[PDB]
Order: structure tokens, then C-alpha cells, then sequence
DNA sequence: TCAGGATGTATATATCTGACACGTGCCTGGAGACTAGGGAGTAATCCCCTTGGCGGTTAAAACGCGGGGGACAGCGCGTACGTGCGTTTAAGCGCCAAGGGGATTACTCCCTAGTCTCCAGGCACGTGTCAGATATATACATCCGAT
DNA sequence: TCAGGATGTATATATCTGACACGTGCCTGGAGACTAGGGAGTAATCCCCTTGGCGCTTAAACGCACGTACGCGCTGTCCCCCGCGTTTTAACCGCCAAGGGGATTACTCCCTAGTCTCCAGGCACGTGTCAGATATATACATCCGAT
């Protein structure tokens, strides 16, 4: 017959046959479902598109049309759900986001 | 020399949230390194749950499980989400 | 007489001028070079990457600075704007690493 | 007479005044001492021993004599410090 | 190297 | 005009404080201040959160209705203060 | 009759020897039982449970506590205050 | 013929066919070796080992002639090595380490 | 029923150190979970090192190794000595 | 300072209840073939990394100086903690009632996975390019140290 | 308080390059049979947990009152650290040599694991004891605060 891609069936645009071969060979364990290539392919997708809107919105606020590790850095540690997420994670090439203790600053 | 890479996929969604920016390759890098990452960890506790429970296999369950054990809260609550329709739409297709 | 900033303009100044930027501020020869000195850790002659070199300087600023922000909270919180090396080691103890 | 080295100041005197000054002024600090550029040189040394040893732990069962990106971010992630970017 | 009873401790 | 539960104490003022006192002493300090107890408190209601929520996420999935200890033991090494003593 | 911290030195040498509970029993699997209702309703609790629960939460604040006490003695003081209590757990990575 | 038990015939004390059967039906790898077990076995008891004879020594340091996890607290914390290896967990009904800081005690 | 513990090894253990001690019921229970915690930890040490060589098979190398890697200072070097000798005298007898 | 209190601190006794020793069986580890595929050893190719040395540009780094302001020492002082005593109040401990929750323990099947067998079509790699991010200069408007 | 400087911050502009688009080969994901075992449903059996209560003992927790000592504010007085100018030197490219190390990509083949079949020794569970550790009292010794 005619092939019909698990991505295209289930409508996401991560790769379903590839997650499926990396939890049969990851041996996490002795048999993998059949919907759970497909359920954690979709996570996966939305976690990355969402960390991408939050960059792409820094990156136009910074007048630029490219994302860098820079504009990921501060995407994830503006909001408090990334951040948290991204714990113990260093970001090459991130740097830090600005802040000054008040008490520094002059009268 | 073929190595499998994360690339074409993150860009394809790149490309349906912001249709005009791009990205840079180390900016690339270290998407793919998140994907992998995140794929580590739910997978792992998945395996684990699946070991807790006696259960010898897998599934969506267990993704659910550990993907609302894992995000914190309201990112897990959209995740699951997008998850079950994901799934459903595949069962029904 | 020449114009002379106050104690502490200057400071701020290259406070809020690296605190925006992502280069790196150790030096990348002398770096290596430490890094190969402590090579004769657990092995003998060795020969390192680049990119080795590279993700291991980055891990270390990294960590220097995060503990550099504990520390001057730290010397905060004594009502004094100094850090020491009594905040050092308070900041590294209660951490978990001494 | 001069065969003999008598030369090389330590290596972790490479990381200089300046250099830690930087690292402060990220950190976000105004005013620093004298001996914080002593205290620091000996946790970075120690923080290096620590990462340096395992990578060399896992260089040396791969068989290899070549300390490799992955081995550092292995043993990065392996003491809990997560790396992203190379590799 | 046959490693062999290290630094045991003294009191308690 | 009882007929309501007008009387009731709060639960995290249960936690007395002498009780911080105790934490506090085992702990080797020597003077407390007054708000401590407030601040200690908060701190304690947030771990238990935390703590409670994984628990209960584990007994969920498996389909049941008790939080068992080793449930727990489970909950609280996945945030990384693994006991002994309760199993496993 | 006794001396300010005479009472205080005595108690910590009390309190460092012995390894019991210090929180209440009931009082303490009360308030877990009213902060476990909101998750979801209707859960029981089995007594080894509570008492792993106990046992986690003494640890953590008498290892809190000497965190704050520490900062305490940083600041040139003997009195604990919630600032030393709040730089203790924002430098621990958890505020 | 006669049957005799790998732990016997390695030395040890601690089970060598329980581990590997552990290590067969843990998910760990897809098929297992012949000497993990008898090393894994090694590690474990003299392990085991040090740990039982600090925990002895606090025992009869109290003049009692039962470990307690008391004293299993006590060997753990007062030696440094194992306390860096146990540095995370916390044994139930340990108690803490006596100590009382210097510029608390009375002039 | 039937719930494997360690309990009689680390008593025969105990009775080789120090034979005239015994054990509470509370501390043969936290030397179990002990025993099982750290057994976890090499294990699954060994499974990851093995995974990173493209190689399918558990072996007293990467055992070795795992100990190492996990066991700091003195500890690993006395394990992987008594470790090599209970193996060269298993494979020798 | 010394005697007056208050507080651990050894010590003998009785209680007990928790650790230890002992028999059963059943289940799992061991002996023994049989086999196939993972891994060790080999050959070929190419890119990266070493060790010792050289030459050059040019920003950082080292050094010195002067001057301010931040630290650390004292001096009150007026709270806000401590310590102690009396008294409620709640923790803990028992007991009553009936259920549901759950964990083995033991069969049955369905169905849903793994396995093999082709076979096209996703995807990774090796090719162009051109659009975005640079570095340049300049005008400006915008804080900072003295009236 | 107002005029006098030094410093980002925008502006516009020529340049470099490294994201983005396109075409091929290869491998692997999908379609399609076949099957077997994991898990879902059922249904006994025993033990724990719940939600209402009730009555009793006995320490802790609470409240109240002196009453110190210490946390805090002010003042003083150094001295040490920052800002700035001046050298100089070490990083940073660019180079050169040869060879070894490490990744691939095939071939080969031994040998060492899994997979079975039996079969007896482990070891776990259910008992029945004793002794190590309390708890009281009880006398002893041993700081601490006020005359």
C-alpha cells in the first residue's frame, strides 16, 4: 500500500519512528507501547516550541532576526517555569542577566 | 559518519511560530542538547515507574506520569495536554 | 584639576558592562595551562581537545560567578558592602562544598 | 648555573587580579578585598581537580589517551552541573 | 599495591 | 447561634513554638527572635508541599488511594533527600 | 536566678544528645492530611508514611537552622532573624 | 556432581547469584558478564564492612553491645569519606552530630 | 510474601568484624536500604558507561570503573583492590 | 572566694521485649550441553593533537600614588529577649463499630507487543549563495563631579 | 543650582560569512503476516485505615512579670581600597616538521553469553526462648551565681 508517517498521523512534527527506536534501544525497558513515541513526541514538541516563542520574542527585542545562546539564556531565566526547569543547566555562551543590588547604588 | 540530530525538527517548529526568524547553529547545538536531555529524563522515570509497578513495559501512562512529575506544574498541565490530543488524534487515525 | 570619578562610579559602570555581555574574562592560554599542570590528577601524559578546553572554561566561569553573587549577598547581608574571605567561606559551607 | 629552570611562577597565579575582577563585577559586586584573590584561586583549583579527575576516570576506561569534549560533559553532568552546547 | 586498613577514627 | 463550627484553631499554628524551639536548639542556637516562628512556619508548609504533591503523584498513577511510605521514600529521593530506614 | 544563656547552653547540650521526635506527633499529621487535601481529595495515609514524612521534615529544618545560626554568627550576632533565615535557603538555591 | 556456590568458590560472603540476577533483570544492559557479580559482591561487603566496624566502635565507645542507627549516625558523620559518599541522605533516628559553636560558649 | 533482604550477609559480615556486637532491627533495615541505595548507584553508573561506548555487555571493567567514579578517595581504592582479588581468585579456583 | 543550690552523673534492681537460634519446604542457583553473535584483532584512510622552536601586534596587567570613605572600635540606651512561676489545654492513650482498600494467590484468554521480510521515501551529506550581523565612523542626548 | 565633561546610544555604511536552499544515496521506518506471553478481569482471604465519637493522665504551652545584656544608632579615626596614569609583557595569531592517536569501514572468527533441562541446597518464614537496655531511685560529684 502507501505509507502514512506516525508524525503525519498523529499530526506533530517531531519524528515518531525515531523515538520509538530510541526507547527500544535505550533498553529503559523490556517492551515500549505503542502510544508512548507518539505522547512523547508531542511533550517534546511543545516544550521546544514554547522555549522558542519565549527566545524569538527576545531576540525581536533586541533587534535581531536570529536567535543566539544569548537571546536562549534570557529566555529562560525571565520567566520562573524555565528557570525552574533549567536548575542546575549552564548555557554556553549565556552570560547573565543584569541586576544590581539597591543597596549598591548612590543616594 | 551518519549521526542523528534533532535539527530539521526543531526548525520545522521554529518555522511555525515565528515564520521569519532563524537560528543560529550554536544556538542549535544547544536546542538539540535540550531535546535530549529532556527525552533522558522522562524517559528514565518512565523506566522507573514501569520497575515501581512490576510492570514490564511502557507507555503512554507512564509518559503522562512522568512528564506531570517532572515540569513544574502549569508547564506540565499544557504538556499533558498537548500529549492526550496528540494520541487521541493518532488512535482515531 | 582633572575630572576624577568617586570611588565606586567606575564600578558600577563595568558592573552594568559585564553584566551584558558573554565573552569569556579568563584567558584561554593561561587556563589550558592550568588545566594541563592538573592533569597529572589520576593519569600521566595526556593530550586534551580543544572543545575539552573549552567546555571546561566555561563550566568554570560559570561556577565562579554564581559564587561570586553568593558571596556579595552575603557581605550584604553584614551591612557592609565589601566581600571577604569570611563570605567566601560561609557562601561555599552552606552551599554544601566544605 | 642557569641550566636549572628557576623560572615559571604557578600556573594558578595565571589567573590574575583583573581576570577575578571581571568575574566579580558579573557576580555584581562594588568594592572587594585583598585576599579574595587568594581564596578564589584555591576553589577554582579545587573545583578543577574535582571536574579533571572524573573526565580522566572516564577517558581512561574508553580505552583512549585523548580527554574528549563528551568526557568533560559526562563528568560534568555527573557531579550535577549540567552543560549545554558542546556535544 | 594490597591498599590496607586506612585512617580509622579515634574516639567517640 | 452554635449551630455552625465558629470554633476551629488553624493547623500550621500547631506547630508550637516551643517545638521551633526544640528544632532550633538541636540545631545550636541561643537566642530567637519573634518572627522565626512565622518565617519557619512558611518554610516548613512549602517543603511539605512539595514533598506531598510528588507522593501523591506516585500513588495516583498506580492506580490506588493511600500514600505508602515507600511512596514517599519515592517522592522524596526524586527531589533528593533520600532516607533510610522505610524501606527500600 | 541563672544567668542569660546558661538555661540556652544547657538546652542545646539536651537537644544534641538525644535523637527523638521534636515536632509533636498528631499535631504534625494533621497539618500534612490538611495540606495533602487540595492535591486531591480523599487519600488515606498509612502511619509509616506520616512518620517518613516527620522524619524528612526534622531534618531539614535542623539542618536549616544551623544554616541561619551560621549566617547569624557571620553578621556579628548571636539572635537569629528571618533575614538570616532568608539568605540561608536563597543561597541554598531554593527561594 | 557436587554443587558449590560462586560465593564460596570467590571468597566473598555477600551473594553472587542473587546479583546477578539483579543485574540480568534489572534493565541495566542487554546481557551481563561473569565477573560484575563477583566484583559488585566485593564492593558491597567491604563497604558493608567499614561501615559495621566504625558503627561497632561508637557501640562499645557508648558501652553498649547493639549498633543502633544512633551510632550508624555517629560513624557516618565522624568519618569524612563515608560522610562524603552518604552526603545527601539522612538515616532515620540518627539524631545530629554534637556541636556547639566557640563564640557561643560563655567568656 | 518472600521479600529478599541482605540481612543474613550483613550479619555474616558483622560477625567477621566484630564478633560480639549485634544489630537492631532499625539498623539492619537502614544497612539494607544502604546496601540497595549503593548497588543502584554503581549499577546504574555501569549501564550508563557502557551505553556511552556503544557497547552491550555489563563487565568488571566498567564495574571497576563505576566504582571508582562513585567511591571518593581511599574507599575506591581498598574497593577495587578487594574487588580484583575476590575476582582473580574466583576465575583462578 | 566560698558555701548554697542545682544539675548531670555513676550504680544496683526489676522488667521486658526484641535479637537470636532452630526446623520446613520451595524456590531459585548450579551443573551440563548447544549455539550464535558480540567483541577482539587486523588492515586501510584521514584529521586532529603533540613537542620544540620562531616572529609580531597590541591590549591587558603590573605598579605606584593620592585621597576619600568605608571598616571597625567605643559609648550610651532602651528595648526585646531571657528566666522563672503558675495554670490551663491538648497530646497521647486506650476503646467502640462498620465498611472499604489492598496485596497475594490462582486460573483464563484476548490482544497487543515482538520478529521476520520486503520496499520505497525520510533524512543526512555535500554542494552553492545572499542576507544578517558585524565592525567602522559621527551627532547626540544623557548622568556625574563642582557652584 | 547651573554650566562643564565623559560616556553610552542611537544613526548610517561597507564587509564577511554561515544560515538557508537544493539534489542524491542510503538506510530505516512502514506494510503485511504470525505468534506467544504480558496484562486485564475475576474472585477468595486477611489486615489496615477511615470517621464519628467517649473517658483519663500528665506534662507542655501559654501568659505574666522583672530585668538585664545586646542590637542599634552616633561618633571618631584610621587605613585600605579605588581611580588614574605609565610602562611592559604575555596572549594571540600565524608558522614548521614528523608521527601517533582515534574515528570510521570492512572481514574473520573464536568464545562466551543466553537458552533449555533437571535437580538439589540456599534462604525465608514461623515458632520459642533469654539478655541488653531501659526506668526508677539513690547517693556523688561537680559548675555557677551572690555575698
Amino acid at each position: 500500500a502507501k505509507a502514512k508517517t506516525r508524525s503525519s498521523r498523529a499530526g506533530l512534527q517531531f519524528p515518531v519512528g525515531r523515538v520509538h527506536r530510541l526507547l527500544r534501544k535505550g533498553n529503559y525497558a523490556e517492551r515500549v507501547g505503542a502510544g508512548a513515541p507518539v505522547y512523547l513526541a508531542a511533550v517534546l514538541e511543545y516544550l521546544t516550541a514554547e522555549i522558542l516563542e519565549l527566545a524569538g520574542n527576545a531576540a525581536r527585542d533586541n533587534k535581531k532576526t536570529r536567535i543566539i545562546p544569548r537571546h536562549l539564556q534570557l529566555a529562560v531565566r525571565n520567566d520562573e517555569e524555565l528557570n525552574k526547569l533549567l536548575g542546575r543547566v549552564t548555557i554556553a555562551q549565556g552570560g547573565v542577566l543584569p541586576n544590581i543590588q539597591s543597596v549598591l547604588l548612590p543616594k | 559518519t551518519r549521526k542523528e540530530s534533532y535539527a530539521i525538527y526543531v526548525y520545522k517548529v521554529l518555522k511555525q511560530v515565528h515564520p521569519d526568524t532563524g537560528i543560529s547553529s550554536k544556538a542549535m547545538s544547544i536546542m538539540n542538547s535540550f531535546v535530549n536531555d529532556v527525552f533522558e529524563r522522562i524517559a528514565g522515570e518512565a523506566s522507573r515507574l514501569a520497575h515501581y509497578n512490576k510492570r514490564s513495559t511502557i507507555t503512554s501512562r507512564e509518559i503522562q506520569t512522568a512528564v506531570r512529575l517532572l515540569l513544574p506544574g502549569e508547564l506540565a498541565k499544557h504538556a499533558v495536554s498537548e500529549g492526550t490530543k496528540a494520541v487521541t488524534k493518532y488512535t482515531s487515525a | 584639576k582633572p575630572h576624577r570619578y568617586r570611588p565606586g562610579t567606575v564600578a558600577l559602570r563595568e558592573i552594568r558592562r559585564y553584566q551584558k555581555s558573554t565573552e569569556l574574562l579568563i584567558r584561554k592560554l593561561p587556563f589550558q595551562r592550568l588545566v594541563r599542570e592538573i592533569a597529572q590528577d589520576f593519569k600521566t601524559d595526556l593530550r586534551f581537545q580543544s572543545s575539552a578546553v573549552m567546555a571546561l572554561q566555561e563550566a568554570s566561569e560559570a561556577y565562579l560567578v554564581a559564587l561570586f553573587e553568593d558571596t556579595n549577598l552575603c557581605a550584604i547581608h553584614a551591612k557592609r558592602v565589601t566581600i571577604m574571605p569570611k563570605d567566601i567561606q560561609l557562601a561555599r559551607r552552606i552551599r554544601g562544598e566544605r | 648555573a642557569k641550566r636549572h629552570r628557576k623560572v615559571l611562577r604557578d600556573n594558578i597565579q595565571g589567573i590574575t587580579k583583573p581576570a577575578i575582577r571581571r568575574l566579580a563585577r558579573r557576580g555584581g559586586v562594588k568594592r572587594i578585598s585583598g585576599l579574595i584573590y587568594e581564596e578564589t584561586r584555591g576553589v577554582l583549583k579545587v573545583f578543577l581537580e574535582n571536574v579533571i579527575r572524573d573526565a580522566v576516570t572516564y577517558t581512561e576506561h574508553a580505552k583512549r589517551k585523548t580527554v574528549t569534549a563528551m568526557d568533560v560533559v559526562y563528568a560534568l553532568k555527573r557531579q550535577g552541573r549540567t552543560l549545554y552546547g558542546f556535544g | 599495591l594490597n591498599p590496607t586498613k586506612r585512617e580509622r577514627k579515634e574516639n567517640y
